[PDB]
């Protein structure tokens, strides 16, 4: 495989209240391999792994059990997936 | 009985015969076996390993005939040539872009060259005149000439080219023999560049390594695994003669009339050079040379007794130096062993000792400059050493440790140890010293973020700052100055201040993502930049800067210093301040102290069980 964007329907949920309509979230799967030799490299480091690129933001209505107003949110899901590090969290081990 | 021709085969080293088909193997076992030259005289055989990445070399006139590791700090060496005259050893890498130069038994690493070296190749020498020649087929394929001693480097061919693989010199002729994998053929040329006439057009699938011997030359070719052959001055005589080879690599004629014996400028006296005698084409063609980042005297001929200026870095598997009276910042590979997780460093000038700390050894180290006298410090309760200080004066050891949350201290050599600071403190880290005044100085994180300071007994403890204080996992003192300057993380952001809390201004703010590694020596500030794996100074009173090194994976922390100078007194340097054990200056005079299980004694100066 090749860090492809595959794609899920799901609910999404507070608990108790659901949405209304669903929303295709996406799943950065594959295999963001190594680059091979070059065409004139002696044969014989970095990890480049699939990774969520750009993020996209669609707001849901979400409903809850008899007795309450349709409430109303905002959430956030994966976009587009590239092959980046990762550098954020700062301790030893 | 004819010339044999030496070659590697990524396997082992072989050796056919030119007139009929038997392979003698020289030496077996091999890994990676890429770039091969020798010295007939010595009878010596070099070769390379870009898997083992290192060179090697064995005598070929004894037998069972052990290897003698001579190299190991290396990439991808592609290229190597053997100097028969001025006993020198050349050799290439095609990914850390350098040209390095030693001694036959491996000593005096030189880097000759690093800069505008995409994909070099492969190396040739002339030694009688003093001229090194090599290839590069990266970004602007080229074919360069330069002085053996690393001068008057010119760019000798750049028009038609592409895939300039092979090289070699035709000695009895003097012209200059390539070949070209993409491009198809096989040119000559004069020893600069003139003349350039064709000698095989046609008929070449993808070759490697050149050769010449007589009128009759020599190469390997990869997608044929075998060792083709043609005549010298005419295209004509396209031959096979070795063929169904394993992965053939680089090949020579083997004879002693392809290294012609002349007379060395550098005579018995190694020409009055102290440490490298290298060829050169000017009078009297010879160049004295030192060693890599070691800078060269007012005699030309004597070297200085080491690096003055030194920088000293904390990578995660192993540890390394930086030059800094040179340009080429050259860090060498600090030959240690088992370094798990290294994380700060420090110096001694007195002794030479470096204090590096560990958090999956559990140790604190010591080892010298050059990596010997590797021999543990602290060896038991330790669990995140992520700062330590040296007190060159009282001859003390500091230390933070995060996963016990406190501060101790022993003499340098692990004796005497002293829990100084145990509470009120949030996973501390960076600590740095100044044992004229009596103050020590350490960071914390973000929880409650300070920089605080106390005297080095662990009495008075003042919180310096305590304003936009976010990552502080740096710290520096400018002794001369007054001024102690620090670094942010979180902030992404770096800043100075005055002992006395006068100034504190930001230095620079713009791009400094993740700084952990943080130093100060002389109108210069030296960090290491997680997030970009780079490393680069800054001017003190300017704000100029400049990257040292970028692109190096798994970077913690560094300090600078000065090798064999020291300053700076107090009164725990005459006989340990009479101290029995620890001798903890402080403005109020110095206090000596007992470790765990003594207690201090009437006198206040000495120390025994109860
Ligand atoms: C030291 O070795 C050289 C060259 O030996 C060659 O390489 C080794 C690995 C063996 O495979 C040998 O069979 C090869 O020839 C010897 O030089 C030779 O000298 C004479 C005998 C002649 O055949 C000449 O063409 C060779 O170059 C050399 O004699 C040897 N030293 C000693 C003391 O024997
Ligand atoms: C270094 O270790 C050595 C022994 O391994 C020690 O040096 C002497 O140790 C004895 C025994 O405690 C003391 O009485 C001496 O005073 C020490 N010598 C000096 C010059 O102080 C010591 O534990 C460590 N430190 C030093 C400085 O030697
Ligand atoms: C640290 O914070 C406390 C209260 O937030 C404040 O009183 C103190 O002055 C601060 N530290 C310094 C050095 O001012
Ligand atoms: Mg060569
Ligand atoms: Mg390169």
């Amino acid at each position: 495989y090749s860090c492809r964007e595959l794609h899920f329907t799901r609910y999404v949920t507070d608990g108790p209240c659901r949405s209304a309509k669903p929303v295709t979230e996406l799943v950065c799967s594959g295999q963001c391999g190594p680059a091979r030799l070059l065409p004139n490299a002696i044969g014989r480091g970095p990890d480049f792994r699939c990774i969520p690129d750009r993020y996209r933001a669609q707001r849901v209505q979400l409903l809850c059990p008899g007795g309450e107003a349709p409430r109303a949110r905002k959430v956030r899901l994966v976009a587009s997936c590239k092959c980046k590090r990762l550098t954020r969290f700062h301790n030893q081990s | 009985a004819d010339p044999l021709l030496l070659y590697a085969n990524r396997r082992d080293l072989r050796l056919v015969d030119a007139t009929n088909e038997n392979a003698t193997i020289v030496v077996g076992g091999l890994e990676d076996a890429a770039a091969v030259d020798f010295v007939f005289s010595h009878g010596l055989i070099y070769w390379s390993d870009v898997s083992e990445e290192a060179i090697k070399r064995t005598e070929f006139n004894k037998t069972e005939s052990v290897q003698n590791v001579v190299v190991s700090g290396l990439l991808s060496p592609d290229g190597l040539a053997c100097d028969w005259l001025g006993e020198k050893l050349y050799w290439t890498d095609s990914e850390t872009n350098r040209i390095e130069v030693s001694n036959l038994d491996g000593s005096l690493r030189k880097v000759l060259f690093w800069q505008e070296l995409d994909q070099p190749r492969a190396i040739a020498l002339d030694p009688s005149s003093g001229f090194m020649y090599w290839t590069d087929w990266g970004e602007v394929p080229k074919i360069e000439r330069a002085g053996m001693d690393g001068s008057s480097r010119f760019i000798i061919i750049n028009s038609e080219i592409y895939w300039p693989n092979g090289l070699t010199l035709d000695y009895e002729e003097q012209k200059l023999y390539w070949a070209d994998a993409k491009l198809n053929f096989i040119h000559k040329s004069n020893l600069d560049g003139t003349n350039r006439q064709a000698v095989v057009k046609g008929s070449l699938p993808h070759p490697f390594a050149l050769t010449l011997f007589e009128d009759i030359l020599y190469w390997t070719d990869w997608s044929t695994h075998s060792i083709l052959a043609c005549n010298k001055y005419t295209g004509e005589g396209l031959r096979e003669i070795h063929s169904d080879i394993f992965s053939p690599m680089d090949i020579h004629a083997f004879s002693q009339q392809r290294q012609p014996n002349a007379t060395n400028p550098c005579g018995i006296d190694n020409g009055g050079c102290s440490h490298l005698c290298l060829m050169s084409p000017v009078k009297p063609f010879y160049q004295c040379a030192c060693p890599t980042g070691v800078k060269l005297l007012e005699n030309g001929k004597t070297c200085k007794d080491g690096a003055t200026e030194l920088l000293l870095l904390a990578r995660r598997t192993d540890l390394r130096r930086i030059s800094l009276d040179t340009p080429d910042f050259t860090d060498i590979v600090l030959q240690l062993e088992d370094i798990r997780h290294a994380i700060a460093i420090d110096y001694d000038p007195v002794e030479g000792y470096i204090y590096w700390t560990d958090d999956e050894v559990r140790a604190i180290r010591r080892s010298f400059i050059d990596g010997s006298g590797s021999q543990f410090v602290v060896t038991a309760q330790i669990a995140h050493p992520d700062g330590i200080a040296v007190d060159w004066v009282a001859r003390n050891l500091y230390w933070t440790d995060t996963g016990t949350d406190r501060i101790e201290v022993t003499r340098l050599n692990g004796t005497m140890r002293k829990i100084l600071i145990s509470e009120d403190l949030e996973e501390p880290r960076a600590i740095v010293l100044d044992p004229m005044v009596g103050y020590m100085y350490w960071t914390d994180w973000g929880e409650i973020p300070k920089i605080e300071r106390a005297a080095l007994d662990g009495s008075d403890r003042v919180v310096l700052v305590n304003t936009s204080l976010g990552w502080p996992n740096g710290l520096a003192l400018d002794y001369d100055e007054g001024k102690i300057y620090w670094g942010d993380a979180k902030t992404d952001k770096i800043e100075v201040m005055n002992t006395d809390g006068t100034g504190r201004r930001v230095l620079v703010e713009d791009k400094i993502p993740h700084i952990f590694g943080f130093t100060l020596l002389g109108d210069y500030v030296y960090w290491t930049d997680w997030q970009r794996r780079s490393i680069e100074r800054v001017h003190k009173r300017s704000a100029e800067r400049e990257v040292i090194i970028d692109q190096l994976p798994d970077l913690m922390g560094l300090k600078a210093t000065n090798v064999h100078r020291v300053i700076g007194s107090n009164p725990c340097a005459e006989e340990n301040g009479g101290c029995s054990h620890l001798c903890l200056y402080r403005p109020q005079g110095l206090r000596c102290a007992c470790p765990i299980g003594f207690e201090l004694i009437s006198d206040m100066k000495t120390c025994i069980v109860p």
